């Protein structure tokens, strides 16, 4: 039992990413922003714009989600529709879930929302930027080594001894696979 | 007196002590109650054969009821389970331990073990802690069935300068400001 | 019709393509028959038009609202008003700062 | 700054110098995820936002709202919403035609 | 023991008569309006287009009244603004109350507010239009009659046998010498 | 059958007359004890310690609300009194419970008119402002002028009026 | 167009009067002290106690008044509140104006307030206990005759013979009327 | 010289009479040019163009007050009129400042006695509950009643009014 | 609970049941160390707490304020200092005893 | 990039089985039947009894199966619900699709519906019964090894050396350990 | 709710509710919209709402059960063609089900 | 002929093998051009414009369609290739209309991989859940694993399978 950790992320980067879709069962759903960085869970911090639309019989609740790059639907089916009513207009939440994709449009299919104070959202943009820039640096590092070089398996002792995760590598080579 | 230290998810291991840990709760295992002395306040055990409750540091004691609490908290490069004891799990939930134990009875009473009643009320009306910030305190075991768990002894709510101080300084690092 | 985030801008910096901003400020003159305050942030002053709820003097608010442009003249209808009395400005500022001149450059780096 | 009241206006005849606006009409199409619904009375369709609230399809409501004129076009910005299912439509023009046609009139008798 | 009856206006008018205070203590205050109409309590039917705004300390309560001829506050002071409790945003009401000044601007002083049936609006049209011209058609044959000849014993005895009320000609004075 | 008159021709002693206005004022709600036969004013005897209704022998007495209200029509301002369960049916509040609160403010130490007015007057004030049509005779009271004494109220027609408003304005000659 | 003049009162027959208000246009509201008199003006002389509270948007203005018999509220609603910044807390001030009711409390609607010195509140005094000795003896004149008949023709005459004032009768009998 | 009266004892054409009071209301404060030596009004002829007083000839007039205020004793109300010094006195204000503050309130678009009445009710509304001894003679207008036009005014002597209340007490018979 | 009424008294004779005082005075002594100064009533000398005003020899004064008596002594904490250097005192005391006559006989008769 | 097959089961092994739910991201969610059998995706015949509801936006849309031993819910969210379209009242279909639990009632995820023949259903009937015998005999000469020793290596390679699958001592040791 | 169990109309129990029979129409009635259905051991009048068999076509009908005075008739709620369809194999599983469910139910223990 | 085999079984490099399934997901649909003799695949060459089949010399070819989806029985999952008019049949929609509506497809910008998965999960979602027996070769591919390319496909026989499985009930022993 892994559980994968959620990234801070704007929502700009979810609205232009690329969505995988897994075909197996012991892999889930991701996507990959333009910047060459996997994501299975996202976490954003923004303002309530609208009341909660919940169905007559509580089947389902969403709710629009607003932080200064992006507005996005968060939604929730079956009985997490009960996080759509813990929030009401004008609120500063925080919302951690997974991302979806339904209609060319992604959307973000809530597991927790909670009110925060404003200088929780002033730390979510100061770490959000910290955690773009460090990426992009090692994305940028990393580009050449696949381009020159390929998939070897000394590509990949070079990719070791120069401070690159390995798993980048195989993101970078997926990114060109989808963009080609 | 021992000082604790900040220490990322990612690099934590089994054996640690005196860890400091700043994230997001993400996931709500268990809320449960149980007795326990009421001076020392430790697990005391209650026996069949006595009828009685034996603290085995001060005789025989009335027992007070106190909660666990079992959750889990992410912080953009881990996850790890966290256990809260006593004062602290109904100062993080607000629901004082009557009120656990009087709703695992009604639980229980629909015919549900020990384990669905805890998980079903923990699911169903603590749902709400989900997506706060805290930072915990405490000590990194590891658990043969369960993986590493970080029992705490203390929490508490962030503190917004600390933290972008922390951050302006990692910044720096980098070489941007 | 795709809806427009809110685009985080000064009183004396709105442009003529606007449709919607978020402003930060402090109240300086409240009008209740009309429905009506003033919202001061250093540079400039604005004559914010509520719909139901009107905020006290003296303390910080943040507005979101949309911006009506007649020969009337320029006035924010405000949608979304939240109390930021405890915030800290500041940093937000300092952010605001590095995010500005940081970001635009960042996109150009890497390719497909 | 008195408010200006609801002008009662039919869709086809929406003047340019009109401000707020006050329309009867029975929904023909609403659009969830942008929050809008087509407003159709006979003579016209008005495109009619809404900021939290939907009407259901095919009920008769009336909508007071104001106007945003922009090169993007002339939608209604609705404010009030109040359902109308029921009331008698034929008598309610009645009483507007003969108001409309005596009232003008009727401020010119007597002097001083 | 006696008690006035309230007359059906449109908002216009009220926000354009005269109004006159009494100094004595037997006697109310009034309003006396373009066409030289006596009116001591009023009654309307409208939109209430805001929101409520209730004091702290519940001493005070108001809210506007829009009809489609002009925009009006109602108000209530010490108990009355329990009033002001039983109506909210978007509500088509029937209000019943006096007729006061502040700030050179009309204001009700609430004594009932009531919801209503759309068909009760349409009454409320059809009954106001009606009362207005009768009123109308009386004061344009008293006119001519107070300008031609004046106040003397026999012009009471004119007006008297021509089917005009005697206190018409008083209003009509009295209004004359209001806007003189 | 009943004849539809204005308040201002109400003349005193008039019967089946049917009046439409608007609540203008609450006066008093109360309650009694009637038979459970005729639903009649009865007495209890102190020194019987029974309820004597003298058509019904002894009966167990059953509570009676009534409501004391006015009514204004732009011409004129009318009392009006209505009995029973239609003063149960316009308020929405079964006479018990009218019974029981009465009964609180009395233990207070409140005389019964004053509780009966300040009942009247903190709780049932949202009928003001409501249209009706009620229908009863009319009486001449010596310390209070003229009453109307209900037998049923009903909701306005609308449609009706707006037919009546337009056959007076065929008559006036505009339409 | 008749001013009834003002009466001279302690504050404890104020608070422990009885308030009757009126129900027809042409009447106003009035008090009936314990020793049958009829109040429509209270003229009081004293000193104030606290602080004047004045709402910031100056709708309503209230303070206390004390005089060493009871605490008294006086008011200002709407225009009135200008009266409301002429005291400042620890002087001598004169007060005339109405009587009201809230919430089962008696209070003075405000009319006009004046600074004063301290040998007329001594006035004030001898006035006032002059003023209740007189009203009293009266009052213990008109028990028996009351007590006597009734209001009947020949009290009214015999009354009238002796030097009462009619009006008495009538306010204990309304006296009588609300005692039971 | 002047007589005390009691106010419910007043009656249409008395003369000499001085009353002790306070205000109660203030009516109108306005201001008139009249001759500058006998104190009389004096009309701007239109067919010289000139402020005649037609007692003495061709002068040069000066500006008046004029005040008309409310005076109660508890016993009943009168109206009262102060003119020229008198009102100076009382108020404190030189008429001049009066005069400029009618003409701008006439300005904005009002009457005289709109502009009077509204400098009463705005500006002179501090001097009420105030303590008064008036002096004057009374008058009668058709639509006005009883007016005590006022010669002259000052402060209320405290022990004259205390030694005639304490031989009234006398009169009653308590000590 | 409404508040208290104020009672007049001397020092010679101020009484256990009073709560509020109003005293007529002369003073002797103003120590501003301490903010404290010595009222003389005729009768006795009372120690009077001056929050900020404070006044002067030769200026007879009237304190009306709350009374503090713990074990350390009697001092009046007072609210309210006003000038009366100018005052019928003895026409105060006539009255009050005069008051104090009739005032209990006339609550007394005329029942009901 | 392996797919679990899906197996064919009765309604009623479905209704009384136990869900069993994974906190992993790479595990998904499964059913263990009363006689121990893991189940991951189910594929049912039977015929429709109830007309399709379907809401108005077409977000969701479900319907009602029955064949003989109970009566399921058929569930499509968001895109899947063009599959409730294809059906109609009164016919055989063969319904495969997931396994998922809401407010104590089991229900499927549809994966895809298809109309049939009734031939159909009674090779499905006869496929369900010989696959419930063949299990059924396999948990019972399991069960003698899983009561002899527990999961220990001998019994592993004993159990393996008898015939007998390996996952199902942890099937019935995981049952074992949800009933107490 | 109650799952649909066949049987034949000879063998109707009255604690069962919900029928399911596989027939042969021999007649129908449109005015009251009855028609007969034979499944070789009996005749039974069912109540079609809106459908209509034809004579020729076997039809396999899912229905409540409406046991009143006025007589057995089925409130039909499917009806639905079997005539290419064999059965034999229907009663072999349904009597190979019935032998062998009790004591495979009863099987296994936890 | 072909030989009856079990998913459980299937190993690479087999061939004649039948299966019997259900499909379980639908992957791809797509056309493209082939020799109207040999119904292979013709290359376009650039230097000479014009589709060569280097076994018939030079031909005008014709399109024709292949289909990509997955099979299950219960004991496995096989991802299945059809080819041509078999294609056609089982789709029922005839092959210029997939090139038409892939073409259109593609027109909005989507390459031909992303038009043909659309055009699977869009229109042709209808199809899974229904029965078919295939006749095909097991070959291995290094990206996808095991893909079973169908010859033919044609409908399930009932009776047969209803005997096999009666067969196998015989060796488990029932009857
Ligand atoms: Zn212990
Ligand atoms: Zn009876
Ligand atoms: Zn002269
Ligand atoms: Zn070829």
């Amino acid at each position: 039992k892994k559980r994968m950790p959620a990234t801070r992320l704007y929502i700009k980067d979810i609205l232009e990413g690329y969505f995988v879709k897994s075909e197996g069962d012991f892999e889930p759903n991701y996507l990959i922003t333009k910047y060459a960085r996997k994501v299975y869970r996202a976490k954003i911090v923004g303002t309530v714009v609208r009341e909660p639309l919940i169905a007559e019989d509580e089947t389902y609740g969403k709710f629009q989600v607003d932080d200064g790059t992006g507005v996005i639907w968060v939604l929730g089916f079956r009985d997490d529709t009960k996080f759509a009513k813990l929030v009401r207009k004008g609120d500063l939440v925080q919302v951690i879930g997974k991302i979806a994709e339904w209609r060319d449009d992604k959307q973000i299919l809530v597991e927790g929302v909670s009110k925060v104070h404003p200088n929780m959202w002033i730390l979510h943009r100061y770490e959000t930027l910290k955690e773009k820039i460090e990426h992009i640096k090692k994305a940028k590092i990393a580009l050449e080594i696949y381009n020159q070089y390929g998939i070897t398996a000394k590509s990949k002792v070079i990719a070791k001894n120069k401070g690159i995760e390995e798993e980048l590598l195989e993101v970078i080579d997926e990114l060109y696979g989808i963009m080609m | 007196v021992a000082t604790y230290t900040r220490k990322k998810i990612k690099d934590i291991e089994a054996g640690d002590r005196f860890v400091e840990v700043r994230g997001t709760i993400a996931k709500v295992y268990r809320v449960l109650t149980y007795d326990a002395c009421p001076e020392c306040k430790k697990k005391v055990d209650y026996d069949e054969g006595l009828g009685v409750w034996i603290c085995p540091e001060h005789g025989e004691v009335q027992p007070i009821k106190m909660t666990i609490l079992d959750f889990g908290l992410d912080d953009g490069t881990g996850y790890i389970r966290v256990t809260l004891f006593g004062d602290d799990a109904e100062e993080l939930l607000g629901v004082s331990p009557e009120e656990i134990a009087e709703k695992i009875k009604e639980l229980e009473e629909s015919g549900l073990t020990t384990k669905e009643a805890a998980r079903k009320l923990a699911e169903d009306e603590f749902y709400n802690i989900i997506g706060r910030e805290i930072v915990v305190r405490g000590n990194v075991i590891e658990d043969r069935f369960l993986g590493l768990i970080l029992r705490a002894s203390s929490w508490e709510d962030v503190d917004y300068r600390r933290e972008i101080e922390r951050i302006k300084e990692e910044l720096e690092k980098l070489g941007v400001m | 019709r795709r809806r427009k985030p809110a685009v985080e801008r000064k009183i004396s910096e709105i442009r003529e393509e606007d449709t919607r901003v978020s402003l930060i400020g402090r109240v300086i003159k409240v009008d209740k028959m009309d429905y009506m305050f003033w919202l001061d942030d250093g540079t400039g002053v604005a004559i914010i038009e509520s719909e139901s709820d009107l905020p006290k003097v003296g303390q910080v608010v943040r507005v979101i609202g949309r911006i009506i442009r007649n020969e009337e003249g320029i006035h924010i209808y405000a949608e979304v008003i939240q109390d930021f009395s405890d915030a800290d400005l500041e940093a937000l500022e300092e952010i605001r700062e590095l995010e500005r001149k940081l970001l635009p450059r960042l996109e150009g780096e890497i390719v497909w």
